[PDB]
């Protein structure tokens, strides 16, 4: 019974304009086991509309989803992505950096 | 959905026997020829998966999934290989369905003829009896009979190991009061070289 | 160039909280186009990209059966396995099949797989050759003589050469608009400063499909491979893919090093420096 | 599309 | 293998009847399939894993469980207004129609409009005419077993006691003494041919024997006869020098 720890990735489909609407992505991979929640937050508050891919998984049979959902940022807002997994012992908060 | 070319198919001893089948659903992935003898548990003895020929001495099968063609030939064709014979497809975790099936019966070898026509009388009994018309030849036909009250039966291949013969004995039967065995075929081509005693 | 039809299949154990998740899902290279969700709605095969629907019916409930089937498979796999290694009842374990085809550039046979695995280590798989069984454990070897003695190979190596590769260039025709299109990349550079005397370079790459790429940073000619991080392949969600590659580097002497592009999207590779 | 023959309980 | 039992039976309608069917190959998938005359086998239910099964297309009024991986019992509930048929059980390793269907040894079940209608196999050998055993080096003894109903009927040979094959041609199709109605007597028609050398001999026993499948112990009785249970019917021979 083998943990992997997630490797998450927080990035918008294409750069960003402020003011100007665009998708939000986090890609969550390389994990194991399959038990895992992932929430995207904005000023540290729970986007409710989040869509996300279906489980897959790589040769090493890792997993790997893609939580994505639209946005429109400006200065003002930080956007996150929070993912629960059993290797961490508390959810990973991971801001958006639209620079990485 | 699983349309079998039917008959029944005659064929002789050692005469080589086809059989085609073809089926109406892209989504088969597996093909199957079984065997059934009358009254009894149909069984295997071809399966095939991907296109071509697979054999087993004997039979040989073959598969074109593009055309949706499904064949079975039967080489040096036995008498054992008479009653009827089975398309069945697969591969769609469904089941299996089979074909409305192919009788295929086969004729052994008849290689001493001698027609003729004897009476039976019983062992409990004084005439109230039967009708043996017997060793005839594979081609000879035993159609019904004229009267309702008369009972004439059909043909049956009969083996012996122990002299290897085969003979073609039909029977037949009535309530009737002049009832006799010249008259038990009347409504068959039974050979005129046939011994009346 | 080369391509794959891939089916992906997930069961997870959770007892006490009832029957087992299961989704199987479907690629053709890197495009999803079906799935299923055991904890779905539907309780039916999806489509997951335009080109797939046109298939009535008669396709889908066929798909739906077949991926039923699939599912109660693992779900006495997961039986029979927590049988094999005396695991208790409270732990969830996972089941991961995979199975799919290749075909090169004239579209034609080239490789098939059966890979399996139980809580993510390798537990059986169908050898390269079609025919022989690979297998990890004593536990799996038992799989493995059930597997022979069954003739599973058999089955399993006419789906593989057969009834996959027709049916994988069967959907490279219906969708060519959306699966032989190769979008090319588009590639630029963030530049930012760590410290007063260094400096990092991302060499970006947007907007491409499919996700196949190798950028590389090179010290005008010197394959650089130490200082570098390179992070994998996203997705971009639209349906092409991001990629970069960082660098630090003694910066000042900035307009010196190259990023060497690698894709089929751009005909002959690229090469970038420093505005 | 799927298999729907060579696949079996472990 | 796979056994399905049993081989014969009937139940009036109002009452059920399940045709229990075994196997113990550890196959996943196993099947069940009606059989008639003029059709192929029809699909009644199949059953891929434990504890789960699903619909043919003629599964109304019909149950099957399947409790424990090894058993896939058919209840022929009173069911619709034609189950008379051939009934087939069958396993498969692996997904339901992927592989060879290991069948079952078949079930012949038929309804039962009034018990009054119930006859056993008047049995008879008709001795070997002389003037067949002048051109031969054999002797044709045919036996008729004729008068009985339901269908449901085997049928060895025994010299001496002995179950024989070789020889023997039995009768696929019986026949039926009426040709309209559904209820009806049927008549058998085996043929044993042997030698002259082991016939002639007036010492060595003959006989044919009809295996009949009739009423059960549980059945009821108001009738100026006597019942006819599952049994054995015979009629014999014996050589006559010359
Ligand atoms: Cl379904
Ligand atoms: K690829
Ligand atoms: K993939």
């Amino acid at each position: 019974m083998i943990q992997r720890t997630p490797k998450i990735q927080v990035y918008s489909r294409h750069p960003a304009e402020n003011g100007k609407s665009n998708f939000l992505n986090c890609y969550v991979s390389g994990f194991h086991p399959s038990d895992i929640e992932v929430d995207l937050l904005k000023n540290g508050e729970r986007i409710e509309k989040v869509e996300h891919s279906d489980l897959s998984f790589s040769k090493d049979w890792s997993f790997y989803l893609l939580y994505y959902t639209e946005f429109t940022p400006t200065e003002k807002d930080e956007y996150a992505c929070r993912v629960n997994h059993v290797t961490l012992s508390q959810p990973k908060i991971v801001k958006w950096d639209r620079d990485m | 959905e699983v349309e079998q070319n039917s008959g029944p198919l005659s064929v002789p001893e050692g005469a080589i026997a086809s059989l085609n089948c073809t089926y109406s659903d892209r989504g088969s992935q597996s093909f199957f020829w079984y065997r059934q003898y009358s009254g009894k548990s149909p069984e295997l003895i071809m399966s095939i998966y991907s296109n071509g020929d697979k054999e087993d001495g004997r039979f040989t099968a073959q598969l074109n999934k593009a055309s949706q063609y499904v064949s079975l030939l039967i080489r040096d064709s036995q008498p054992s290989d008479s009653a009827t014979y089975l398309c069945a497809v697969g591969g769609g975790a469904d089941g299996l369905t089979f074909g409305k099936g192919t009788h295929l019966i086969i004729q052994p070898y008849i290689q001493n003829p001698d027609p003729a026509v004897y009476q039976l009388r019983d062992s409990k009994s004084s005439d109230k009896s039967v009708c043996l018309f017997t060793d005839f030849d594979s081609q000879t036909n035993v159609s019904q009979s004229k009267d309702s009250d008369v009972y004439i039966t059909d043909k049956c291949v009969l083996d012996m190991r122990s002299m290897d013969f085969k003979s073609n004995s039909a029977v037949a039967w009535s309530n009737k009061s002049d009832f006799a065995c010249a008259n038990a075929f009347n409504n068959s081509i039974i050979p005129e070289d046939t011994f009346f005693p | 160039g080369s391509h794959s039809m891939r089916y992906f299949f997930t069961s997870v154990s959770r007892p006490g909280r009832g029957e087992p998740r299961f989704i199987a899902v479907g690629y053709v290279d890197d495009t999803q186009f079906v799935r299923f969700d055991s904890d779905a709605a539907s309780q039916r095969m999806e489509p997951r990209a335009p080109w797939i629907e046109q298939e009535g019916p008669e396709y889908w409930d066929g798909e739906t059966r077949k991926v039923k089937a699939h599912s109660q498979t693992h779900r006495v796999d997961l039986g029979t396995l927590r049988g094999y290694y005396n695991q208790s009842e409270a732990g969830s374990h996972t089941v991961q099949r995979m199975y799919g085809c290749d075909v090169g550039s004239d579209w034609r046979f080239l490789r098939g797989y059966h890979q399996y695995a139980y809580d993510g280590k390798d537990y059986i798989a169908l050898k390269e050759d079609l025919r022989s069984w690979t297998a990890a454990d004593m536990a799996a070897q038992t799989t493995k003589h059930k597997w022979e003695a069954a003739h599973v190979a058999e089955q399993l190596r006419a789906y593989l050469e057969g009834t996959c590769v027709e049916w994988l260039r069967r959907y490279l025709e219906n969708g060519k608009e959306t699966l032989q299109r190769t979008d090319a990349p588009k590639t630029h550079m963030t530049h930012h400063a760590v410290s007063d005397h260094e400096a990092t370079l991302r060499c970006w790459a947007l907007s491409f499909y499919p996700a196949e790429i190798t950028l590389t940073w090179q010290r005008d000619g010197e394959d650089q491979t130490q200082d570098t991080e390179l992070v994998e392949t996203r997705p971009a969600g639209d349906g092409t893919f991001q990629k970069w590659v960082a660098v630090v580097v003694p910066s000042g002497q900035e307009q010196r090093y190259t990023c060497h592009v690698q894709h089929e999207g751009l005909p002959k590779p690229l090469t970038l420096r420093w505005e | 599309e799927l298999a729907g023959i060579g696949i079996l309980t472990v | 293998g796979i056994t399905q039992s049993p081989k014969y039976l009937f139940r009036k309608e109002g009452q059920n009847v399940t045709l229990s069917c075994e196997q113990n190959l550890n196959h996943d998938a196993m099947y069940w399939y009606r059989q008639d005359p003029g059709q192929g086998l029809r699909l009644i239910y199949y059953s891929q894993i434990v504890n789960d099964f699903q619909k043919g297309d003629i599964a109304e009024g019909y149950s099957v469980s399947r409790e424990k991986k090894e058993s896939f019992p058919l209840t022929v509930t009173s069911a619709q207004k034609n189950p008379t048929a051939f009934y087939l059980c069958a396993s498969s390793q692996g997904l339901a129609g992927a592989g060879e269907l290991f069948f079952g040894e078949g079930s012949r079940l038929t309804v039962l409009e009034d018990l009054k209608n119930v006859f056993p196999p008047e049995v008879a050998v008709f001795e070997p005419s002389e003037a067949e055993i002048s051109h031969t080096q054999k002797a044709t003894l045919v036996c008729l077993a004729t008068g009985f109903y339901p269908d449901h009927v085997e049928l060895s040979w025994w010299v001496n006691g002995k179950e024989v094959h070789s020889g023997v041609c039995t009768d696929p199709q019986p026949l039926k003494e009426q040709p309209a109605l559904n209820d009806s007597r049927y008549c058998l028609s085996s043929r044993l041919r042997v030698s002259a050398t082991f016939w002639q001999n007036p010492r060595n026993h003959f006989r044919c024997q009809v295996q009949f499948y009739g009423l059960s112990e549980n059945d009821e009785w108001t009738q100026d006869r006597a019942k006819p249970v599952t049994q054995i019917v015979s009629a014999e021979a014996w050589g006559r020098a010359d």
